[PDB]
């Protein structure tokens, strides 16, 4: 859906070693099957391929779409002007992130998966008018005012209630039971459900290797002052999901995954090196210790450490692991929804990983 | 009805091709260059060697001295007499081989733009021809510089073939190979004639052998005949099909032309099958088609060619060169030579065909793969 980024984008992706998966400029939908359109697209494909075929970051060309454009016009441009990179011719209910729609998705490589999270307060106060910073129209929760409905985003001023913004209040009502009326409590509630969900998915893919091969979440940054499922807004505002996912994106990361009769402390290595260290798992509320042992993470594979026993009720475990004298942190939220917003806010503050 | 040969003495003016390629007669005549006598059919290097301008490319390292001429233009020019053209007839200017990118002018009027050296080029100059001295000018440009008018792909760079041979339609060997030197050359390397065609004429006579029984001496031959026929001449022209051999006549069938295109099937008898060398005899039969007026008996056009009653099938096995040729229903063993260029100066290929084919006759070749 975006234009083709210029060279610098790819120069920076070369300097910092970020592989690029470029999708041809076509969006959800089928396109024409006739000559005059295929000629305009072939001219575009040859132009962009010749321009972006010398960057070591780019690794794949893909057509987002018996389509003549997806399985012919572009396959022919790649076949003649870039035989080095592969070409690929090729959310759901958006409910609870532990629903079988996500935990039982057989996709080894998911390319689009996200969760809603309200932006920071400073972003809200700069976006909306002073009389529209509060989301609740006429003071009743769930009902969004017209400015909030506008920046969900609605393309046309068809004034109505509900829709895309309802995902925020629905997901908060699932995890925390009831949507808070206070705006600062709503921001902390939405960003926490977004953070706990996006962190749960990356941990669910890194922890199920070698079957799971990759996960591309949606997304990292917004392109307008808007209310999205991104983890950071246009203006600099790192929603709380940006910090939760930093600790589950390390080269060597210890993380706990759910299990039937208990839990599973795992470690994932996204390098070609071996690392040793110690990992200590405690309970934030009570303070007791659940596990403490030395783990060995071999190169480029998930390694199972120990089987943690079942924990009673609801709470949060803390994952602290040291590698080469450097302490890294993570956590795991055990139990089943709903929860209490005040109890979750206290668990976070004790773990001391993430500020509030 | 008439075919006047324009072969012979021409006027060749060559000059270095400037930044902007010369396209019109005015630019070629105003350009500074050298003018010598040329022979058509013939290569430009033959016409320069006949003037003492270049040394023999066949001896020593002199082949490298023809390098600067690859970026030269070539201006053929002559005058011809205009044959009389009755109502409905057409005057066709037939080039047998233009090497390669050239602009053809007749009396200063552009009649065609040739861009291929491997096929013939026909131009109807019925309207532009006048009475008296009819000027004919062919202005060829460099084939090497023409390769820069394209953007090649990755899989088209670095192969055995020259990268200049990819965008153009020429012989790849003329640029360099393992058994042929680099002599790109230029010029009318084949016959140039002036054909006159009647309103009723045969456009193409395609012969196809359907069935062959080499034992009972039988064969079924189909003729896909396409003719140009004014509607006033419909129901007034007949097609005369004659199959003969060694003077004796085997079949003669007439049919009234009700359409411009027809399919005539012939269940011939007493004919022999065309077998490859060794597995039988190369039985050829002279096949002739003529369009004759049903009242006055006048012959409008005639196409004569020798055909051979044979069927070919390639049985390929793939995983399970894993194929076998089948001729007339029998598996044959192929043993022969690959045919390579008979001359880097391809206009002299005609003089070597008779001698080189006899080399395969003395070799007892039953197959020959003309190299791409």
């Amino acid at each position: 859906g975006n234009v083709y980024e210029d060279t610098h984008f790819f120069e920076l992706c070369d300097k910092y070693g970020i592989m690029v998966w470029q999708d041809f400029a076509m969006g959800c939908g089928n396109y024409s099957q006739r000559d005059n359109f295929a000629a305009a697209l072939e001219k575009e494909a040859i132009s962009v391929v010749v321009k972006l075929r010398n960057h070591p970051s780019l690794i794949l060309w893909s057509g987002n779409n018996n389509d003549r454009v997806s399985r012919q016009v572009l396959s022919r441009v790649i076949y003649e002007f870039d035989p080095t990179r592969p070409y690929l011719p090729s959310w759901g209910p958006r409910g609870y992130y532990k629903d079988p729609f996500y935990t039982e998705n057989p996709s080894q490589f998911v390319s689009e998966i996200g969760y809603h999270g309200c932006p920071n307060r400073e972003t809200l106060e700069r976006m909306f008018s002073p009389d529209s910073v509060n989301p609740w129209q006429n003071g009743v929760v769930g009902m969004w005012n017209d400015e909030w409905q506008t920046k969900a985003n609605r393309i046309y001023d068809d004034k109505f209630q509900g829709g895309r913004n309802d995902l925020m209040t629905n997901q908060v009502r699932i995890i925390f039971g009831e949507v808070p009326a206070d705006l600062d409590d709503f921001i902390f509630a939405s960003q926490s459900v977004q953070a706990e969900a996006m962190k749960f998915f990356v941990e669910l893919w890194r922890g199920r290797r070698p079957y799971r091969t990759g996960i591309i979440w949606w997304n990292i940054r917004d392109g307008w002052p808007l209310l999205s499922d991104a983890i950071s807004d246009y203006w600099g505002g790192k929603k709380q999901a940006f910090y939760y996912m930093q600790n589950v994106h390390h080269d060597v990361c210890c993380l706990i995954n759910p299990a039937a009769n208990g839990y599973m402390l795992k470690v994932d290595n996204n390098t070609l090196k071996d690392f040793e260290g110690v990992v200590e798992v405690k309970d934030v509320a009570s303070g007791k210790q659940v596990f403490k042992g030395k783990f060995v993470s071999k190169a480029n594979q998930m390694s199972e450490i120990a089987t943690l026993p079942m924990q009673k009720g609801q709470g949060m475990l803390v994952i602290s692991y040291r590698i080469e004298g450097n302490e890294y942190f993570n956590h795991y939220l055990y139990g089943e929804p709903p929860y209490k917003l005040d109890q979750y806010r206290k668990w976070v503050k004790k773990c001391g990983i993430y500020e509030l | 009805v008439s075919e006047q040969s324009l072969n012979g003495r021409w006027t060749l003016k060559f000059f270095p091709q400037p930044a902007v390629p010369v396209m019109t007669i005015e630019g070629a005549e105003a350009a500074n260059g050298i003018v010598v006598d040329a022979v058509v059919p013939g290569n430009v290097e033959i016409d320069m060697e006949a003037a003492g301008l270049v040394e023999d490319p066949m001896v020593g390292n002199n082949i490298y001295k023809l390098r600067p001429y690859e970026g030269y233009q070539w201006y053929y020019s002559r005058t011809f007499a205009a044959p009389v053209v009755t109502e409905g007839q057409r005057l066709v200017l037939h080039f047998g081989g233009i090497d390669t990118f050239a602009e053809v002018y007749v009396n200063g009027i552009k009649v065609g733009s040739a861009d291929n050296m491997l096929i013939e080029h026909d131009y109807d100059i019925t309207s532009v021809v006048k009475e008296g001295e009819n000027r004919l000018d062919v202005i060829i440009r460099s084939s090497v510089m023409e390769a820069q008018n394209h953007f090649l792909g990755t899989l088209s760079i670095g192969n055995f073939s020259n990268e200049e041979s990819a965008p153009v339609r020429r012989a790849p060997s003329t640029y360099g190979w393992d058994i042929m030197p680099r002599l790109v050359s230029a010029g009318l390397w084949r016959d140039v004639t002036l054909r006159v065609e009647n309103p009723v004429t045969i456009v193409d006579a395609n012969w196809v052998t359907l069935s062959v029984n080499p034992k009972a001496r039988e064969a079924s031959e189909s003729l896909y005949l396409q003719t140009r026929l004014p509607f006033e001449m419909h129901d007034k022209v007949k097609a005369v099909i004659t199959i003969s051999r060694d003077g004796r006549q085997i079949l003669r069938k007439e049919a009234l032309m009700r359409k411009f295109a027809n399919l005539f099937t012939l269940n011939l008898s007493g004919v022999d099958a065309w077998w490859p060398r060794g597995y039988g005899e190369p039985a050829l039969y002279t096949a002739e088609v003529s369009l004759v007026d049903v009242t006055s008996g006048k012959i409008y056009d005639t196409k004569t060619s020798k055909i051979g009653f044979r069927t070919v099938k390639l049985e390929l096995d793939e995983v399970n060169g894993q194929f076998q040729f089948i001729i007339n229903g029998e598996p044959v063993f192929a043993k022969g030579t690959n045919w390579v260029p008979l001359d880097a100066l391809h206009s002299r290929d005609a003089s070597h065909v008779e001698e080189a084919v006899q080399l395969m006759v003395e070799m007892n070749c039953n197959i020959v793969r003309c190299w791409g």
